Order: structure tokens, then sequence, then C-alpha cells
RNA sequence: AAAAGACUUCA
RNA sequence: UCCGUGAUAGUUUAAUGGUCAGAAUGGGCGCUUGUCGCGUGCCAGAUCGGGGUUCAAUUCCCCGUCGCGGAGCCA
RNA sequence: UACCAUGGUGGUGACGGGUGCGGAGAAUUAGGGUUCGAUUCCGGAGAGGGAGCCUGAGAAACGGCUACCACAUCCAAGGAAG
RNA sequence: GAGAAGUCCAUUGAACCUUAUCAUUUAGAGGAAGCAGAAGUCGUAACAAGGUUUCCGUAGGUGAACCUGCGGAAGGA
RNA sequence: UGCCUGAGCGGGGCGAAGCCAGAGGAAACUCUGGUGGAGGCUCGAAGCGAUACUGACGUGCAAAUCGUUCGUCUGACUUGGGUAUAGGGGCGAAAGACUAAUCGAACCAUCUAGUAGCUGGUUCCCUCCGAAGUUUCCCUCAGGAUAGCUGGAGCCCCGA
RNA sequence: GGAUGAACCGGAAGCCGGGUUACGGUGCCCAACUGCGCGCUAACCUAGAACCCACAAAGGGUGUUGGUCGAUUAAGACAGCAGGACGGUGGUCAUGGAAGUCGAAAUCCGCUAAGGAGUGUGUAACAACUCACCUGCCGAAUCAACUAGCCCCGAAAAUGGAUG
RNA sequence: AUGAAUGAAUUAACGAGAUUCCCACUGUCCCUGUCUACUAUCCAGCGAAACCACAGCCAAGGGAACGGGCUUGGCGGAAUC
RNA sequence: CCACAGGGAUUACUGGCUUGUGGCAGCCAAGCGUUCAUAGCGACGUUGCUUUUUGAUCCUUCGAUGUCGGCUCUUCCUAUCAUUGCGAAGCAGAAUUCACCAAGUGUUGGAUUGUUCACCCACCAAUAGGGAACGUGAGCUGGGUUUAGACCGUCGUGAGACAGGUUAGUUUUACCCUACUGAUGACAGUGUCGCGAUAGUAAUUCAACCUAGUACGAGAGGAACCGUUGAUUCACACAAUUGGUCAUCGCGCUGGUUGAAAAGCCAGUGGCGCGAAGCUACCGUGUGCCGGAUUAUGACUGAACGCCUCUAAGUCAGAAUCCAAGC
RNA sequence: GCCGGUCCGGCCGAAGUGCCGCGGUCGGCCCAACGGGCGGUGGAAUCCUUUGCAGACGAC
């Protein structure tokens, strides 16, 4: 069986077109103290001959920090994927996008390693990520 | 291995394949759905054209998830499906050969209907009087002739089939006035009964609203667009090969190995592509109407409101829907103005799927695109018109 | 007018 | 990996005609000198491992372990 | 601010750099100097950083505004708010 | 006669980004061996005319202390 | 490659000699403004070269071409004509580069019908008999040589 | 003739004609037997002298047949089912502990028609049931052991199945 | 199996020279699309070469051990674009 | 720096034979696992199978078999990494450990290196291995190997040499046959609607919720079946929407030109900036099943052999696999 | 009496394909399954032209 484990979700709810693939390098949408990550790969795709591994919002992820904490620079550490600048796809029909490209860095217990939040984060992942929600400020 | 290595699933199916011409423009069904219901009533298909694609809004169902009960689009198919003619009952018989028709027993009516029907069907384009179909015998000296097959038949029990063609001038974006063929089986109860009640459903017309139920479970089939010819890339969905320059581009590198001397047939090759013959499960049929006469269309606030099924300016290259049709859910096969034919579904279990239909709330209708919505827009844009609107 | 060098630390 | 080339005392390094093995340095013992050192007398090797030929093999063959040099094309 | 003249300053230190408010004064030490320059008295300056303005005799305003930025705050999370 | 919202030209004339460079706090590519502790090796230079009298400018060059060529000095026989 | 004698290099940038003013110092010479412009100098036109697509072409437009890219471009530069040096010789900023599509020794014609233990081929019928692929020698082993294996033509009348 | 096949078999060939044969073969393809008497195999073993070409081993197999030898049998077997076992004495050693039942003496008898100091199941250890031997019910062959055949097993490969 | 004009070390400027890192950027890539041009295709006209002992199905097997053809099996309506 | 005559009479090299070497297996089972040969581990010895490493040979080619590695593209094997169903355990749950059936579908993305191989990183359900002339140059690529230039080290008196390292260093052809993909296309009394011998294959997998903080468990932890939701991967299709394009067509702004504004030209095949039907994909958006027979195995009835025995005669179930369902 | 085409109809037949009977007529005790004629009597499509749901041509 799976070597474990946890983390791979529940149903998101919605339809997001993957925005960040291998070696993209993305905002951190706490105050850990980094400030840019580079996202190394996610919990649950599973690929092919010759194409990245694509994440997306709401999206479990390692990230590594190109920018900032001391428990941080060049630790490599899990993050969940907040937002994007490709456009996600709602059951109502609306297609909502972000201004920026964004995660939060996280724990083993799916918690945030961080006291606070920066900016907006989609409903959708605050649902998934419900120990996410409860740091965030603002929810859409 | 050998080789390599980093391996990868095949592109394009060979359960679709040969990728090739279909013998003819309309569609034909294999095979049908059990005889698990009402009787000859029940014809087992319908046909239409496919007018465009719109959009619906509709108070939905389900619970387990996150967003629920309330309003949702759903993206829908348009088909024009006017009341087709059942002209004849076709008595086949089961043998150790398969199938064998016997003998058909005609209405008493159709008439420019065969004329059209012998336009590919048969050939040289109806001007002055002709081709010729027969003409009736002898009133009932000819209803005793098939009255005496109707005997045999009603003895011999033959599984039941339709000859039906579509009365095309009911449509209006095929400009076209011609008849298009079909065969339909006739699924019910008990065999007698089963061909008393074909025999009365052949002299009189069928419409949709008698074969199928707005929320109904339906398998849609017809010939896909064509292309013409293709590589393999935009054929298959195999790779563009990559350096900046190379002495072949779009291509397949070897098309076997060195044994087997001789190119196998499941290898991706160039050909034709598009105008394949494709059976499409399981389309929930979201409105039958009318534009009117049936319906009404949708309510004054609220439920939802009313819309002409039209976007307005007509469907891009189609036309101006105006009578009866058929609001199929999501993807329906073929291009525009081609034969679509609608079976009730395959697999009975017979289970979720649907069930529950699920209040039309917007059709769409539009008016949109820099405009809209219908009425007081169309009322603000004469304002500012306001001698060419 | 000279063959020939060394020689532990603190007291 | 092929053709060439060596080894002798602690260490560096001479040598034979088949009967005979050295040097220098280093070291062991005395004397210098108050004491060390500079210097001065005295001393001390299974000739790499290995088998064979012969009256007698450090010396003449064959093998091998090591350390050396020199080759190894047209892909 | 126009136009005309090309200047004016510095081997008696100009222009520039650094400096763990200036004076009245404090501490020393026999005197000389050294040191210190501040909380107080006096004058000047600034009110999170910076420019501008109304008002009023007088402000270029800590207890007024405008408003960019910096940073906390309120939220029935629209907007206010220091 | 007063003159709201307001829109334009001109001026004083904010803040982010465009410089390019200098300064400060810093770390630091890679690298030289100046002093030092006593517990080291090498030689025995200087120290008595130091066993070749010292020191000195100057170049050369040496394991190094240093040596010596040239000229100068007596803090020298 | 040399020699002779001609010709060609838009325009722009940077700014060496050293001297004026202004100013300093006893002098020495110095500071700041400023002028002028040196260069196998820089960015680049005519002109030269030929890096990249390892593209296009590859029975071509072409027996080494085309497009776009890239380097040099007042210099040991480029180039027209008149012109030296000729075959183990020339010329070479020397790669075995270049000497008329031919270069680790040009081309032509001749010697010449070179020479090849090597490859290929060698053209009418039939009959009688019918192989060797072994042995010694041999710079001998892709050949020679000498028997061995054969066959014809004659002569004679034992042999297991 | 051997599917094909330089060298295996038959056979050494002028040409032709007819006859009979060799090797090898006789269900069809394919002339000619769906030949006779008997026996083994059911795995499609398997249609095979020889072959780079046709694989199959060590080892195993109550599959099946067959041969043989010993012992046991109507003075009643083998198996199954059912039924009998008092006392010396809770056997001597040894050891928390054997005491039928961890390990190791030792295995006799009175009282008896049969009746071992016991065959496997026990609880820390103490706690019961069966069983040796003997008997009934049943009725006919049983058991041991050597030897041999075939088959079975060991037995996984690459474009598509065959002994042609 | 480094080493001093068989030059050692070192080094500013220069470089279509060899290797590496960063920012900028981007269709190289995720992963492909639409679109232009000239070809293509079809028409009239002009009109070639290479090459050619060979008829020209597949799967197996065999064979000088890599068969378009022998052998056994299996398939094939020609011709033409 | 080469050249010539030849040879597969003889190498490298692909192929073929072999199979010591390599890979895998069986047997036996000393022994280890607290006690226990066989939960697991397992030596010596021994028999094999494969042909995919290496070696050997010299049968095939030297009037020419294009090299390694890579890519893409088709197909396969099974000695199965995962998934299905299983058996055992030193299987309390539970992570697991070993093994059986089984090839349907999956088997990834990256950092160093030309690398194959391998090391590393996060992933994953797991990121299996092995053939198809080391599949694949009349496909590509061209980094290594492997020409001519040159340096270094080593060797050599030297020319020059090295399984020693390094920088640079070319990829020809218009398809006759055949093969398949795709379009045509006579005979027969006609066109059309059909049947269906037969031929191809389509769904794979995951996460999470219900159950349940339950079973099981001292506790710590921590399951199952359906019932529900959604998504990875694959397939088909459409284009309402969102996203691309949009060299129909209409606008801003040059430079230069038609006297001048006005209306136009050229600057690419659209001067540049702005945007549509149609076509398309940013995973845009829609659509992907019970029964029958089996394997391993677990049972029923049951003899040979009165008992026992899952099978031998018979039978009940049982895999993502087989057949059907279905295109 | 026994047979062979026939008028008129039924059963496998559900096609191709056949058979078997109530009342009589042409006949007995060559050419079936195919055809090839000399003769009597009697009751459509391609193209075109313009287009496409289609498309390299052809096809549809």
């Amino acid at each position: 069986m799976s070597k474990r484990g946890r983390g791979g979700s529940a149903g998101n709810k919605f339809r997001m077109s993957l925005g960040l693939p291998v070696a993209a390098t993305v905002n951190c949408a706490d105050n850990t103290g980094a400030k840019n990550l580079y996202i190394i790969s996610v919990k649950g795709i599973k690929g092919r001959l010759n194409r990245l591994p694509s994440a997306c919002v709401g999206d479990m992820v390692m990230a590594t920090v190109k920018k900032g904490k001391p428990d941080l620079r060049k630790k490599v550490m899990p993050a969940v994927i907040v937002r994007q600048r490709k456009p996600w796809r709602r059951k109502d029909g609306v297609f909502m996008y972000f201004e920026d490209n964004a995660g939060v860095i996280v724990n083993p217990k799916g918690e945030m390693k961080g006291s606070a939040i920066t900016g907006p984060i989609g409903k959708e992942c605050a649902d998934l990520w419900p120990r996410i929600a409860s740091a965030a400020n603002a929810i859409v | 291995m050998s080789h390599r290595k980093f391996e990868h699933p095949r592109h394009g199916s060979l359960g679709f394949l040969p990728r090739k011409r279909c013998s003819r423009h309309r569609g034909k069904v294999k095979s049908f759905p059990k005889d698990d219901q009402q009787k000859p009533c029940h014809l087992t298909a319908f046909l239409g054209y496919k007018a465009g694609m719109t959009h619906i809004v509709r108070e939905v169902e389900k619970p387990g998830s996150k967003l629920h009960k309330k309003e949702t689009c759903e993206a829908v198919t348009i088909i024009e499906t006017p009341p087709l003619v059942i002209v004849g009952l076709v008595a086949y018989v089961k043998t150790p050969r398969g199938l064998r028709t016997l003998n058909s027993v005609w209405a008493q009516h159709l008439s420019e209907d065969v004329r059209r029907r012998f336009y590919k069907n048969w050939c040289k384009s109806k001007k002055k009087a002709f081709t010729k179909y027969a003409l009736k015998y002898d009133s009932d000296a000819g209803k005793k002739e098939i009255q005496l097959q109707l005997e045999k038949m009603k003895k011999y029990a033959t599984i039941v089939r339709v000859i039906a063609h579509t009365q095309i001038r009911k449509m209006k974006g095929l400009k076209q006035k011609k008849a298009h063929l079909m065969e339909i089986q006739v699924n019910g109860g008990t065999i007698a009964d089963k061909v008393d009640y074909g025999y009365k459903f052949f002299e009189k017309e069928v419409p949709v609203e008698a074969v199928f139920q707005k929320d109904e479970m339906v398998d849609i089939i017809g010939v896909t667009k064509g292309k013409g010819y293709e590589g393999v890339v935009t054929r298959w969905g195999v790779t563009r090969l990559p350096r900046k320059t190379h002495r072949g581009l779009r291509k397949v590198a070897c098309i076997g190995a060195w044994h087997p001397a001789r190119v196998s047939y499941t290898v991706a090759r160039a050909g034709q592509n598009g105008y394949h013959h494709r059976t499409e499960m399981n389309k929930k049929i979201y409105k039958m109407g009318k534009s009117g006469q049936e319906s009404h269309e949708a309510c004054t606030e609220f439920d939802r409101t009313e819309k002409d099924i039209t976007p307005m300016g007509g469907f891009p290259h189609y036309g101006v829907v105006k009578g009866d049709y058929l609001m199929i859910k999501g993807c329906c096969v073929g291009p525009k103005k081609r034969v679509v034919t609608l079976r009730q579904s395959l697999l009975k279990q017979t289970s979720r799927l649907a069930l529950e239909e699920i209040k039309l709330k917007f059709i769409d209708t539009s008016s949109k695109f820099g405009h809209g919505r219908f009425q007081t827009t169309d009322e603000k844009q004469k304002f500012y018109g306001r001698l060419k609107a």
C-alpha cells in the first residue's frame, strides 16, 4: 500500500488550468520571513515523457526558499498554492484570476508555518486547508 | 529494455480506427436499447440537424460536495428536430445468417419526400416531373395484399423496424429541400402488440415529444467534421519534433522497427481525418419544445426568463432556429447542418446518471457581445440608432 | 697576523 | 594490456673470468671535549622472491612481485 | 524672473568630508589651559519621513487640513481611522 | 449681482521606477605572511677587533640569519 | 610571396603631444578650466574577411552557390594593371598551405604494350578415362619447386 | 526418401519402354489399410533414426498397469465404529516441576476372563478424556517390501498457433 | 606521469577562442494553435536522370548461420491517386 | 598526409554457434531465527533454463553491414514494480515482510555527466526489468567514439606513438517494387436501406467524504464495504464560455511621396499599435457497464483405500486477465 | 391402374427455395441447371450550371 501519506486533498470543487511548472518562482503569502519561493513538486500529480509537473491553486507543494527566513534561505519546505495569475473556472461559471502567483509555507500537519497571511486567498483553497483559511484576512 | 526509458502511452486510439471516410453522410446504429418498456409508440430513435450551441442556466441538484443546490450553467447543443415521417413498417426476420427484411407496409402519403429520396439517395436533380416512384394499388385490393403480409408478419414474429425520413423543408438553415432516409428499430412489449402499434404509427407522423422525455438520457450518433488529409500530429495527437531545424519537422521517426520490415497498421501515419462515425453516449436532454407553438418558453420573474432559442442575428453559418427544437447537454458530433440521430441510452441498469429534472432557468438568447439583455436593450439601442434600427 | 659551530624554561 | 629496462647491508648506490662480494652514508664502541657536536682510530650483510643446469652459481637460464621508460593509427 | 557683463573665492585654508544644537554656563586645576556644551535659562529647529495650503493679527501648525509613502487600527470587512 | 460640481494652460512643486556613482554597517571571490606563546627545527649571522671590524645607501644575487661589488662614515681597528 | 606604379576607405566617438587663461610656488613645477588633436584606437560606410543556422541547396543557380548572422575597416590595410621567382624546384606570418577545378611533390607528352605470388574475363560439337585440396625444399605458407593424384600415345607378354 | 536441405538412408544414371522392387511409407492433403491379434497412455503425451536444427536434468510423483517376495486371514484379519483397564503407587532419578504426558530408572506383579508403571489433547503447578492389551459389531481379503513401463512433475522470452 | 627562455609563476587590456553562475527576456519547453507567403494539388505547354539479370504478399521454418521468390502455413478483385 | 592491388582466405564491427562469464531457477538443507532447517534468512554441493553482459570461435559481409548515446514512433516478453484476486507470517490493528495467479493499463518530472550505466532530489499508487539487426541516420540529432589542425603529460635519438587527457572539426538521393495509412474502382438486372461472417479497441488509477475517531488495541495509533464527491492519466468530440489566432475590415501614429488639407501610396510576404466569424486548447467545455467461463485459491458431494481426502467421475465460487455486454 | 407440364390453392419457407392436394385438361407406361437465336401473341445516371453539411484530384 501507500508509503505514508495524507495530503492530496478532497474535491477542490472547481476547475483550474495549471500555471506554475517546476522551477517557477513564486510569492510567499505569509510572514515566515520567506519572500520568494521556487517550486519543485506537487503532492499528487503524475506526468509523462518530456513534460513538466505543473502546479496550481489548491496544490500542496514542496518549495525551496530563494529569498526569505533563517530557518528558510535555502531550506526545502512544504507549501500550499494560494493565488495564481492563470484563470480558474468556478461551478457558477465565472473565471477568477489573481494579480500574483503566491503560496504559503506549511507544516506536515497542514497548518501555516507563519503567523499571518498577506493578500487574499481563494475560498476553494480555504475549504481544502481550513488551518490556512483560519489565518486568512480575505477570502474570494 | 531495449529502449526507452521514459516510456509513454500511445497516442490516438485503436478502437477509433480506421480514421477514414464514412460510407454514407447520415449516421447508422448497429444495435438498439432492449424491449423493456411500452409498445412501438416507442420508436427507438429520432433525428435532427445540429444548429449550433447555446447555453443554459438550470437549478441543478446534488449535495455531497461544497458548491450546491441552486443555479448553475451547463453547456448546450441546439438541434432543430422537426416532425419526421415514419413512412413504413419493415418486417425483419431472425435467420442464422442475420436479419433479413421480408416486406414493407406503406402509408398513403410520402409524395415530395420519395422524390427527395431519389436525390443521392438516387441522382439527377429533380426538375421537370422525374425520377419516378411507383403508385399505390387499387385501394383495398392492395390493403388486402398488405393485410395478408400483416398476417404472415404477425403470426411468425418479425423483429419490427420503421423506415422514416426527415421532412426537411421544415428546417430553414439548410435551405435544402431533401429528405434523409433512416432505419429505426421499434422496441416495446409483446411482439403482436408491437406490430399493431408500429402499424398505427406509420399511418401518421411522429414528433420528438412522442419518443423522448425532457431530461432523458439519449445516445447521440453522428459523423464528425471533415478536415481533408492530415499528418500525424493533428490526426493522431503526436508531438512536433524539436531542434531549431530538421530535414523532417512534423514526422514520425521510424514507422516501425527493422523487424517488422513492413509498416504495421497500428503506427500513427498521415491520411484523411474527420468524417468519422461516432456514437456519443448518455446525453441528458435538457429541453424539447417549439419556438412556440407548444410552450410558452420560460416565465417572467421568476423561475426564469423568456428567451427565443436563437442568438439574434442567427447561429453563425447556420441560420435562425424557429420551429421544433431539442437542447442536448454538451457536445454533439458533427459540424453545423449535419444529420444527428438520437437513441434511448443503451446501458440498462437504469440508474444514475440523471433521474431528476432541473428547472430551466436561462437559455442564452444572446444579446451579449456589446449590448443586451433583450427587450429593454433593443429599446435602448433604438434610442441611439435611429433610422437604421 | 688567528682552523673550529652549539650550549632547554623559571628562578 | 604488448616490445624494452632494472633490484647487492639501515639507506643511496660499485662489481666478477663460474671457484674470489663492495664502497659511501648511516649506525654500534672508544678518544677527543666541562658537555654535545666537528674531527680521530675500532667494528658489523641468507646480492628481490623463486626453482633448474654444473666439479664449483652473487655470477648462467626460466617464471614472478615491484618500480621504470616507450608504443598502441584509419573510428 | 528677463537682458547685458563673464564672473566672484581660496597657501590668512574658500569649495568639500567626518564629527560616540550654539550661547548663558558645568567640572578641574594655585594660576594656565584642558575638558564640556546637555536636561534647566536664552535663541533656533521638528513633531513617523517630505512638500504645499486654508484659517487667523501672528502657524508654514504635536492636540487642523491636504495627501504620496512608512507603520499599528476599526470593520455589519462599503468605507473610515491615527 | 453672487457663483457650486467642475475642465484646461502656466508655476511652486510629493512619491515609485530610470540613472550612474560615492559613503556607512556588513559578509566576502582568491590570495600575502606583520606581530605574538612556549612547548619546535635549521644554521651561528650580530654580541668581545664575534674569530671576515660594524654600519650604510645602492643594485645584484643567496635556504636564511645574509653575502659581496662600489663609494662613503667612525657611532671602528 | 616580392617589386614597380596607380587607386580606395560615409560619418561619428575617445582623446595622447604641449600651451593659453585663471590660479599657486623662491624655484622646482603643481590645480582647475580649456585647446589641439596622437592611435597596427573605438562604433561603423565603400572595400576586405567568413563565425553561426551545424538552415536553404545537395542529378544545385553554383564541381562549394543563397539568405539571414558575425569579424576587420588608416593600416603588418584593401586592390587594378605592368611584372620576378618553376617542379624535391618555387612561394609560404610554415597549414604539408599554394604553383589554372590536378600537390606529402604541377601538368603534358614520351619511355610504355611498366610491372601485379593479386581481382576479373578467355568465344564450336562429341567421345574414352576422370582429379587434386597431400609430402620434402624454398624471403616459405594468396607462390614456386618435386614427388605424390590424373590422363593420353606406344611396347611386352602376371596378379589376389 | 528425410516438409525445405552439399555430404543420413535407398541408389551410383546413355535414351526410351514396360515389369518388380529398395529405402521409406499406406486417414486426408498424397498412390496406397481408416489392416489383423493383443496391450498401454488421455497428457492433444503424441505422429521424432540421424541434424547448430528433433531439448530436457538432478530429483520427485498412493496416476495407472504389471511382476515378484514376506508376513497377517473364517484357530476372523486391515480399517472404522463401539466397549473393558483394580491395586502396589501422586514410578525411582533429577529439578520451581512430572506427578503417564521438560529431561532421564525402569517396566514387574498380586488381584484377573481381558486389564501397558500408557497413545496424543491439559494447568505456572494442582485439576479430566481417550488410548496398550483384550472384546464386539462387520465379513475377506490385508499389509510389508523389491522391480519395472508409460504417463505426471521439475517445465520462463521475446511480429502469429502447428508433429510438413 | 608539475616546474623554471623544452621557460615557471603571475598578471590589467583585447577575443566570432574553452567551461561555469546571475538578472533581463523569451514558443526552446508545458503543448501545441491560427495566420501569411511560395511551393504542394489540379490545368495548358515544355520536358529530363539516377536506376533497371529478375516475377515481386504476410507469418514461421530452412538455407553460406540476415529470404520479395524454397518449404509449410495463412492472405489476396485488378487499376489508379 | 597518404595511395594501390586484394581478402570476409584474416581483425574491429552487426549477425550466427557456444554459454566458461552474466542473469534467473530447482534440488539438497549444514545452519540462523530466544525455542523453532522451510515467517524470514540460508552456506557447501549439485542439476538446469535464458541468450539481454563478458569471454571464445571465425560460419557471413571488406565491387561498403553507416558508429555510441539520445529522441520519437509502433509492437512484444514475463523472471510482475504498482494496480486485481490470492496463500503464509515471527499477519492484534496497522505500516509491512515472502511468495501464488496474472502482461489489461501504468511505470513519471528534474540536478551532474556525451554517456549507456549510475549517483542525487522532490514526486508516485509504483515510478519493474528484458527483445524487436545494442528496434529506430533513403527520421532527426551529432555531444562521445573515429580522419586531416593544435596543446599538455608520458615514451622515443628522431619521424612519431599512447585502452593518456584536451579545443576545433561535413550528415548525399527526385521511391521502380513492396508495406501500410488514407482516396478511387469494374463484373452482376438497378439505387438505396440494411444484415453481419468476420477485423480494431477504452477505460486505467488516485485522493477524500460516508462509515468512524468505530473495529482492533493497555495505550499509542488506526482499518474495511458500499454509498458519495472530485481529480491525476488516456480516449472521442465540440467551440455556448473562457483563452489563442484573427496578413475580412475599420481606428491612433511616424518617415517620405500624390501642390496642400481631405482621400490615398510605400516601409514584408501585416509599417507599428487596437479587435471578429471560422479554426482551435489554456486539461476550455461535454461524454467512458452486469452477466458467463476460468487461474491461483477457498469450499460441496466423494471414491480408489469401509476411515480420511477440494477432484480423480460430479459440483459451488473465484482475478484489472478471457468471452459477452459496446463502438 | 401407375406416372409427367397444367389450371387453383396450401405447408416447411423468414429469404433463397422447395413440396403437396380437393375437380378437370395436354400427354406417356431427350436435352433437367444454364443457355443463343429465326419468330408469333401480349403489358437511369454521369456530364451541365451555381454551390456546399463535403473536399488535394476523383468522391460526397
